[PDB]
RNA sequence: CUCUUGGAUCAGGACAUCCCAAUGGUGUAGAAGCUAUUAAUGGUUCGUUUGUUCAACGAUUAAAGUCCUACGUGAUCUGAGUUCAGACCGGAGCAAUCCAGGUCGGUUUCUAUCUAUUUACGAUUUCUCCCAGUACGAAAGGACAAGAGAAAUAGAGCCACCUUACAAAUAAGCGCUCUCAACUUAAUUUAUGAAUAAAAUCUAAAUAAAAUAUAUACGUACACCCUCUAACCUAGAGAAGGUUA
RNA sequence: UUAACCAUUGUAGGCCUAAAAGCAGCCACCAAUAAAGAAAGCGUUCAAGCUCAACAUAAAAUCAAAAUUCCAUAAUUUA
């Protein structure tokens, strides 16, 4: 959960979701890739 | 609520209102009154001594 | 009630305390949340241009009933590891030290008289 | 029956445990001989080291 | 039926009511839903109070 | 080429968080650490100058946070400097004198008119023991959570004892006692499930749960309608208040 | 322009590179097959291994409307 101005998919397995009013990019294979807007 | 009194005092230097209130209950006046919060099952009839 | 700059008496057989010096030892620090030191409290001592740890064993301030009040503030020198610097104590020591929270068994071993 | 603390962990050579009716001291041979704890308790008031200690009095600083 | 009023939009969660006791640290801000829970009449009364002329006859 | 700040006292407030609290990732085995999110709850020590161009040193702490408030605050107090009348050195000027150079000495008073203000609350942190020398780890090493006991500070009271006074029947601390509940959430993590053909998905879809600091849904305290010549009082500036074979 | 399914070989292409095999390079870059780049990526000491594109089979369809204490009350349609 790095909060960044622009959230970008970093691997093929990365996927996007809209939880609690914000946009998230979540990757299960690499937890490093988790980000918030 | 229940009101309790204690420490009997003299009758001479008191207002009439208080003396009339105590005459109804048939007791000599008390120095102080306070209020206690009691449930319905625990209610006690007025005029009952406590120890 | 020992405080910073209090003058204390070394009740011990250690050479460092025994040898006469032109200045008596003075307290430099009290290892308590409060600054006041009572029986069973460690302190930091300044001796002969040197710093050494020490333990309070008696003082002149009144305490609770049934406990002994001494005529002087008595202290014992303690090494950094916690082993006593000296090998003998002759003055009576209170028995309250046994149960107070802390490490007092080593000092109790060296002390003959308990009052 | 109360619990018992372990003392002397800070020290690397002398450890002592205080039970209700027993006291046990463990130390290395060099430490034991210097303090010579057997002598004191055996000879309660006749210990040699205690005799070496003395008393102090003085009328004036001279 | 003042308990059964309705709010358009997300006003229940976005409208805040403010008050001050007058002592340091006495500033309290509460949302519309919370106030409606505590007092079932406060919301309607506050709306009417604001729309009346600001003079002594208002009270 | 140049040329107002400290301290004491009492603090109000912001969060861009130092400690205490809830969490995500790790080149996270344990223990230590590095980084990021959420939150303002109360707290945030004691002494000292040989050298150091707005620095340093000793001992500690769970921590010794960064800032705003006409140096927060001098009609509450105080130390430097702004800065003079005296006097010396150093460098200038024929002298009188001079210097954003050294040093020693050296004068601000206030009786409060107006605004404002002066009578309760439901706690923070640390340490030892226990779990357990266990989990983990080749070893070395070395914890969670749950349970128990001690303290320290803060608040509110009290006098059987101790200590200090009145060489008075009382007042004090250095003495003693008591301190608690969460309806209402945020970061985050789970469960059922469509848009989207599933075995998908925590949901600014319709739904079900757990989870900081806060706080007042919920309690304690208060409630009485009131004679008064006068005297007395653990009540008091006055007034008020309490007591009266 | 896409979401569905997949992968055989001449040979591991030369090159001091041990070897550098589609993938360090380095020039060539051709072959069979319906359909397969001497390979668009990962990954291997080199190799292995994972993917992409190919095989059939499907479907959809550019920028913009901080420090005392929040601060009118409210409201989406009648010509
Ligand atoms: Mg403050
Ligand atoms: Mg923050
Ligand atoms: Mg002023
Ligand atoms: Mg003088
Ligand atoms: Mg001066
Ligand atoms: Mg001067
Ligand atoms: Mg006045
Ligand atoms: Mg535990
Ligand atoms: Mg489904
Ligand atoms: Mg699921
Ligand atoms: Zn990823």
């Amino acid at each position: 959960f790095k909060t960044k101005g622009v959230i970008k998919k970093r691997c093929k397995d990365c996927y996007k979701v809209k939880r609690r009013g914000r946009w998230f990019i979540l990757c299960k294979t690499n937890p490093k890739h988790k980000q918030r807007q | 609520a229940l009101t309790v009194g204690g420490k009997t005092v003299s009758r001479f230097y008191k207002p009439d209102s208080r003396l009339e209130f105590y005459r109804d209950l048939g007791l000599p006046p008390k120095q102080i009154h306070k209020i206690f919060h009691v449930t319905d099952n625990a209610v006690i009839k007025p005029g009952t001594p406590l120890y | 009630a020992v405080q910073k700059m209090t003058r204390v008496r070394v009740v011990d057989n250690s050479a460092l305390g025994s040898t006469p010096y032109h200045r008596p030892p003075r307290c430099i620090h009290v290892y308590n949340k409060s600054g006041v030191g009572k029986v069973g409290d460690q302190i930091l001592l300044a001796i002969r241009g040197q710093k050494k740890k020490a333990l309070i064993v008696g003082h002149r301030m009144p305490g609770s009933r049934m406990t002994p009040k001494f005529d002087s503030n008595n202290v014992v020198l303690i090494e950094d590891n916690g082993n006593p610097v000296g090998t003998r104590i002759k003055i009576p020591i209170p028995t309250s030290l046994r149960r107070r929270e802390g490490e007092y068994s080593k000092v109790l071993a060296i002390a003959q008289n308990f009052v | 029956d109360p619990y018992v603390k372990i003392e002397g962990k800070d020290a690397d050579d002398w450890l002592c445990v205080d039970f209700g009716s027993m006291v046990i001291h463990l130390m290395l041979p060099e430490t034991r001989e210097t303090y010579e704890l057997e002598k004191l308790w055996t000879l309660r008031s006749f210990d040699d080291q205690l005799a070496q200690i003395a008393a102090e009095t003085l009328p004036e600083d001279f | 039926n003042t308990r059964h009023i309705a709010f358009s939009g997300n006003k229940w969660e976005q409208k805040v009511y403010s008050s001050h006791t007058g002592y340091p640290g006495g500033f309290r801000q509460v949302t519309a839903a919370q106030l409606h829970r505590k007092d079932p009449v406060a919301i309607v009364k506050l709306a009417i109070y604001g729309m009346l002329p600001k003079n002594l006859h208002r009270r």
